[PDB]
RNA sequence: AAUUGAAGAGUUUGAUCAUGGCUCAGAUUGAACGCUGGCGGCAGGCCUAACACAUGCAAGUCGAACGGUAACAGGAAGAAGCUUGCUUCUUUGCUGACGAGUGGCGGACGGGUGAGUAAUGUCUGGGAAACUGCCUGAUGGAGGGGGAUAACUACUGGAAACGGUAGCUAAUACCGCAUAACGUCGCAAGACCAAAGAGGGGGACCUUCGGGCCUCUUGCCAUCGGAUGUGCCCAGAUGGGAUUAGCUAGUAGGUGGGGUAACGGCUCACCUAGGCGACGAUCCCUAGCUGGUCUGAGAGGAUGACCAGCCACACUGGAACUGAGACACGGUCCAGACUCCUACGGGAGGCAGCAGUGGGGAAUAUUGCACAAUGGGCGCAAGCCUGAUGCAGCCAUGCCGCGUGUAUGAAGAAGGCCUUCGGGUUGUAAAGUACUUUCAGCGGGGAGGAAGGGAGUAAAGUUAAUACCUUUGCUCAUUGACGUUACCCGCAGAAGAAGCACCGGCUAACUCCGUGCCAGCAGCCGCGGUAAUACGGAGGGUGCAAGCGUUAAUCGGAAUUACUGGG
């Protein structure tokens, strides 16, 4: 129940890049991008607020590599807790260990971190975990096992990472590979071209 | 703790011409081989039963009886047989067929003769016949004492001992040495045999010439090293009713009936496509076929099988790739002639029966729950030759009746149900008058349905004889929708077998382009119901030569219809003549029987074609009336005495006699 | 039916059978008595009272006829006979 | 901190507004079917025929109540298998034990079912006139007699299931008699009722060497309470119909007897003439009730599988027996329907227990392992029994996670589809190249569910007492069905693992070719009669994913039964 099926084809339809071939060069060209997510590519896309309405969040579990079913239960969830709503969705997101560990540096792409995790290369507070969904919560303190450590992938993962904006809410190393998870990502930090009443309106209706 | 060394496995078939004694000698076996007594119905398809320190299968249901099928079917299956023979039965015109039709897959037999007791009983008769009807290489195996009434001991050429009987309830028995005269007699007989035995051992042969005697365990050797190769048939006897040569007959069987083993391996073909044999060693893949279905009361579903490779296990999991489905065989079950023995598993070669299954039907294959997913041959080919017409009186009993095959059809896949593709009325394809005769009972009673029996119906067809030329009108002008068509054609009958063909012979254009299409699909249409009965009015050419119209009248259909006229009414006025089917028919027959074979087919409104010869038969073609050849197997197997098949093809339609013109007209 | 206590059957005869008997023998004396009042014998009742009361009083403590039973019984009767008596 | 949550669209007209139906987008399911299908975890699994049922299992247990020996183990005066310590039979019940029989306790629980039942029901809440095994507190009893009987022996009828005579014998079987109050009866005075012994261990002493005796446990009877259970009354709520409006004779009330564990027309004689009913009786149809459950923003609507409470039923109708308890789910008698056996005379049985069969149906799984865990029965105990239960098997039925690779790859390959022939697109997609290896496969390792029981000891309880018994430690060897357990360690190679629907609008997704009102689609509106985004194929795309659809169905949208909320 993994997407499988070519990544990037997926960021040109939704109109950004989502870092699936996050891996090496970027912003994208060197792909295709964007002018023709099918084969009548040029056509506009005129369309629904149901249409635009539905991008939005279908983008976003693009974005996590998140399958409908688990992610209605994460706006269900989202819904359960106290505050707004559209923003609990985000964070039930960011606690992925999957996303807590592209967003670490030790994987490339999160369709890779988990790639990592699934094969239990990966720990919290001293337990492989091996499951993405697992929700990682405040003062966790995520890791490579030593046994295959350092190794081909986690080099250029760890690497570029910095490159990216970076996060805050985590501390990582790198002799170690060892990371915090320090808090709960704030709405402000995360996001801009993403839009969540809409991916609330959604579940709404 | 070994208890199954393989080569003591005897798996027979108890087969023969009915009358016979098949069943009541099974029956028989079936109380020495388990008499036991020491210091302390075929219930099922298989039974198992010990015989000095060798397992015997056994599965008496031949019956030869028009439908074999399932006497071919066991054959295939098991790998020994006993060919029991009436030995009164003398001038015996049967005896024949059950052989025939056994090396007819690859199987090695004995041979038997039974009512050695009853009037006419001689011996030598039989072997005066089984080379002289299908001609193998007998040998004679024992002489019995006192002919036929005075039905005594007997005696074993081969082991030179003499037996006796002073009853016919099986007890008072005894090796008792040859009784004064006799004797000589011996001699010649076991000369020959162990001379025949020669063409095996060549020790059994100089031994011969040098002038010593081979041993009592290399002579059998021969016979049995000679038999399994279809070479040879021993020939054994004793009244079953009275007991007598049924201990010795049985000794016979382990002696001379082929193991598991001395037999050829099964083919079979693996997932991607390609033969390969199957092994019987109890340790390779699971490879078993079923042949018998049966619903036990006590157990429910019960299913015979024959296991080749590896070997199913008590508590398990199978896998049948004939309709991919997972079983679970639960308990494993081997009938003895009394009792339901509880075993732990079937190594293989060795036959019994599995519990669960559910979706296991007759010939399926099953292998582990991993094993190659490979299906074994078992392709037996057994059609019909003997139908008829059963219309399940008011709609209501058409159901009961379709529930009837819905059950019937999986109990039974040696037979067929069509729905004669013209009329209704559904065939029921049988293998013999009693086949489907007993169904009708069953069919009729355990299903409760009481519809029709007659017989098919003909697909005739309408033509005609002289070609005709006639208008086609319709116009209808009172004030809107006209409707104004109009043509002209020239109908012209064409040879037997010529179809349909039509002409669009209009000059400038007289008959707009665009209304053609529809006064064909008019004409086309028209031909439907004859001018006669009402049946496919065809074997003509049509050509449109003419025909008016109007601007704004006309209309597709107006002209479907003038041309739907032209033609209901040219075939009405050419004379019409009521054609009908006949068949090519090759029937295989002794030219001892074909004098009147011929005869009765010509007194068939049928006429005769040739006869190029085939073996040792003979095979006659010809054609005749599908009406005129109802129940021709029950009429065949008439003037042969069974020795006659046939076969059937369509070819074309042709006139009836005019007397059977005014007949038709129901 | 085959289990066992087939045996729960055989029990519960003799026990009817019995208490069959006495609940009779039981009864038999507590209606020579209403007879007696019935009638207006004072002192045969009385008597007869007296004669059945152990009777009673006894087979409830028995069990077959428990407590309350005689009680009723003994009750009933006693009022009737300072009835008319 | 703890119900904080409410969306519309399409279609009447040439056009409009309104009214009004119809239709869709959501959730849900004990589903089924079509295509397709990798793993696991947890749940679910005859909704129809309360249809019929082969077989095996589902209730036993105590020898510490009893007479006992028939089985298998042992021993034994004494006889022997002898191969002069290894030991075999006559027996002998001598004890360890145990078939059959008596007795005791349990077979009124557990498990199944929804047929009846619109009130001997259920829920909610009060009440009084009751009984209550085993557990429990209190106080007394526990004296002394008797006659039987099964088992068994003889003889005997039966095909069998099962009897028939006559013996003989035991007890915690039965019955007396004594005893008799805080019991019952009675205002009182009076009167009246009960019972069972059994084991363990013991110094002196000793006797009819079995024991009396001492002590300890456990049982037996009695009344009073406890607790649990149960019966019982009352008011309220508890489906539809008026195209059912009247109902009722034990009927409503009284009295008096009788009845039950108890109140009571519960039953009867007698008197009264009442009693129920538009606040819906009666009649007819339907239904087990609840907690809950689905839906909805809520109010409502729909519902009452699995889990838990109550009720009801056990092939159908009827009935009592035994008992603390039943009018009994593997009890009894009758009647009925029905099947089985039979030697023909006579007999046996009821899966709505677990599994399984037939039958019906769109549909529903194995004749599995285990008492190891909790729990129930009998027992002092160990044990035995337990289709309760714990598990495994079967099915994508649901829910939940996982996988089916991860990077990198360009003028962007070929092939395919479109193309105004410039190219476009499929497409970072492939292949190539690195890197990973969970899960299936192999091979090793290897938790917890195990508490207790068993002996040894140490005491402290009692007691004549250190014996024995109860608790307590102490030590020692041990008790899983699951089970190749979960979990972990390695081995190899991307290796073994993607499919279904849709793309005219509602509605996310479009072009080409085929077809020519045909073949066909279609939830509504409507497509199709020669350039079809609607039919069918392909390319492409959109949505979902080991599922996707389709049908069925409840609520929603429906302010479309409008209390909330309309006319």
């Amino acid at each position: 129940a993994r997407y499988l099926g070519p990544k990037l084809k997926l960021s040109r339809r939704e109109g950004t890049d989502l870092f699936l071939k996050s891996g090496v060069r970027a912003i994208d060209t060197k792909c295709k991008i964007e002018q023709a997510p099918g084969q009548h590519g040029a056509r506009k896309p005129r369309l629904s607020d149901y249409g635009v309405q539905l991008r939005e969040k279908q983008k976003v579990r693009r974005i996590y590599g998140v399958l409908e079913r688990q992610f209605r239960n994460y706006y269900k969830e989202a819904a359960r807790l106290k505050g707004n709503t559209g923003e609990n969705l985000l964070a039930l997101l960011e606690g992925r260990l999957d996303n807590v560990v592209y967003r670490m540096g030790f994987g490339a792409t999160r369709a890779e971190a988990r790639q990592l995790v699934s094969h239990k290369a990966i720990m919290v507070n001293g337990r492989v975990v091996n499951i993405a969904s697992y929700q990682v919560s405040p003062n966790d303190v995520v890791s490579i096992r030593e046994k295959a450590k350092k190794q081909s992938r986690v080099k250029a993962a760890l690497e570029l990472a910095e490159q990216r904006e970076k996060p805050t809410w985590l501390e990582v190393d790198a002799g170690k590979m060892e990371g915090t998870f320090k808090r709960k990502p704030e709405r402000s930090d995360l996001s801009a071209d993403i839009n969540e009443h809409l991916i609330v309106e959604l579940y709404s209706k | 703790k070994v208890e199954y060394d393989l080569k003591r496995l005897r798996n027979i078939g108890i087969a023969a011409h009915i009358d016979a004694g098949k069943t009541t000698t099974t029956e028989r076996i079936l109380y020495y081989t388990g008499r036991i007594h020491k210091i302390g119905t075929i219930t099922a398809a298989v039974t198992t039963c010990f015989w000095k320190d060798h397992r015997i299968n056994i599965i008496d249901t031949p019956g030869h009886v028009d439908f074999t099928i399932e006497v071919e079917r066991s054959m295939r299956v098991l790998d020994g047989a006993i060919v029991v023979f009436d030995s009164s039965q003398g001038v015996e015109p049967q005896s024949e067929t059950v052989w025939r039709q056994a090396e007819k897959y690859k199987v090695p037999r004995i041979a038997f003769a039974n009512k050695m007791d009853k009037t006419g009983a001689d011996l030598w008769l039989v072997i005066r016949t089984m080379q002289e009807r299908l001609g193998a290489r007998p040998v004679v195996m024992q002489l019995p004492i006192g002919r036929e009434d005075t039905f005594s001991g007997i005696i074993d050429v081969l082991r030179m001992k003499a037996y006796t009987y002073g009853n016919d309830l099986g007890t008072d028995i005894r090796e008792i040495p040859i009784p004064e005269e006799y004797l000589d007699q011996a001699r010649e007989y076991h000369e020959k045999l162990v001379e025949v035995a020669a063409d095996f051992d060549e020790n059994i042969m100089l031994k011969y010439l040098e002038g010593e005697e081979p041993t009592e365990e290399e002579l059998v050797a021969a016979i049995r090293k000679g038999t399994i190769d279809l070479k040879i048939t021993p020939v054994f006897l004793g009244s079953a009713l009275k007991n007598k040569g049924v201990q010795l007959l049985l000794d016979a069987v382990v002696d001379y009936l082929p193991s598991p083993l001395d037999i050829p391996p099964i083919k079979g073909t693996t997932p991607e496509g390609e033969v390969v044999e199957i092994h019987p060693d109890p340790n390779g893949p699971l490879a078993a076929l079923a042949f018998k279905i049966m619903a036990d009361p006590y157990v429910g579903r019960l299913t015979f099988i024959r296991v080749y490779s590896g070997t199913l296990t008590s508590g398990s999991y199978v896998y049948n790739t004939t309709k991919g489905r997972k079983e679970r065989v639960a308990r494993l079950l081997r009938m003895h002639a009394n009792h339901r023995e509880e075993v732990e598993e079937l190594k293989a070669g060795d036959l019994g029966a599995v519990v669960g299954l559910k979706e296991t039907i007759t010939g399926d294959t099953l292998v582990g729950e991993d094993a190659p997913r490979v299906i074994l041959e078992s392709i037996e080919v057994p059609e019909p030759v003997i139908d008829v017409a059963i219309e399940p009186k008011t709609k209501a009993d058409q159901e009961k009746l379709s529930q009837a095959l819905a059950r019937l059809a999986e109990e039974d896949p040696t037979f067929r149900v069509s729905t004669h593709p013209e009329t209704g009325q559904t065939i029921i394809s049988g293998m013999g008058e009693l086949h489907l005769e007993i169904i009708v009972d069953r069919l009729k009673r355990e299903f409760k349905v009481d519809a029709n029996v007659g017989k098919p119906q003909v697909a005739y067809r309408e033509t005609i004889t002289k070609p005709v030329d006639v208008e086609g009108k319709f116009i209808r002008q009172t004030g809107g929708r006209g409707q104004y068509g109009h043509v002209k054609i020239k109908v012209e009958p064409l040879p037997r077998g010529s179809g349909f063909e039509f002409v669009n012979a209009i000059v400038g254009g007289v008959i707009p382009k665009e209304y053609i299409p529809a006064v064909q699909k008019g004409i086309e249409e028209a031909m439907q119901s004859g001018p006669l009965i009402g049946f496919p009015v065809v074997d003509i050419k049509v050509t449109l030569y003419d025909g008016s119209y109007h601007e704004v009248d006309s209309s597709e259909m107006a002209f479907k219809i003038a041309g739907s006229m032209a033609i209901k009414e040219a075939v009405q006025k050419g004379d019409p003549v009521i054609l009908e089917p006949i068949m090519r028919v090759e029937v295989t027959t002794p030219e001892e029987y074909m004098g009147d074979v011929i005869g009765d087919l010509n007194a068939r409104r049928g006429q005769i074609l040739g006869m190029e010869p085939r073996g040792n038969a003979q095979v006659i073609r010809a054609f005749v009336p599908l009406a005129e050849m109802f129940g021709y197997a029950t009429d065949l197997r008439s003037k042969t005495q069974g020795r006659g098949s046939f076969v059937m093809f369509f070819d074309h339609y042709q006139e009836v006699p005019k007397q059977v013109q005014e007949k038709l007209i129901k | 039916n085959i289990k066992s206590a087939k045996k729960r059957a055989i029990q519960s005869e003799k026990a009817r059978k019995h208490n069959a008997s006495r609940r009779s023998m039981m009864r038999t004396f507590i209606k020579k008595v209403y007879a007696a009042i019935e009638a207006g014998d004072k002192a045969a009742a009385q008597k007869a009272f007296n004669e059945m009361q152990p009777i009673v009083d006894r087979q409830a403590a028995k069990g077959l006829i428990h407590k309350n039973k005689a009680a009723r019984h003994k009750a009933n009767l006693t009022a009737q006979i300072n009835k008319l008596a």
